[PDB]
């Protein structure tokens, strides 16, 4: 007998490459700011007197 | 007079002392500095 310790299985599954990815909260675009400045009341006159 | 005494037929081990199970790689490439490519 003795069949050459008959045949063993192979080594199946494993059915990933270890990469593990996921990405968290990634970036955001930039809100384009909104320049700073004043509201007013540009008229026509300013002082008449 | 029938066979004198074969040490282990040279040998036992067969299948065993061979591929145990595949291998996972020393690290799946990882991958490069990606994220936020910030702009505009």
């Amino acid at each position: 007998g003795a069949p050459g310790a008959p045949g063993s299985q192979g080594a199946p599954g494993l059915q990933g490459a270890p990469g593990a990815p996921g990405s968290q909260g990634a970036p955001g675009l930039q809100g384009a700011p909104g320049a700073p400045g004043s509201q007013g009341a540009p008229g026509l006159q300013g002082a008449p007197g | 007079p029938g066979s004198q005494g074969a040490p282990g037929l040279q040998g036992a081990p067969g299948a065993p002392g061979s591929q145990g199970a595949p291998g996972l790689q020393g690290a799946p490439g990882a991958p490069g500095s990606q994220g936020a490519p910030g702009l505009q």
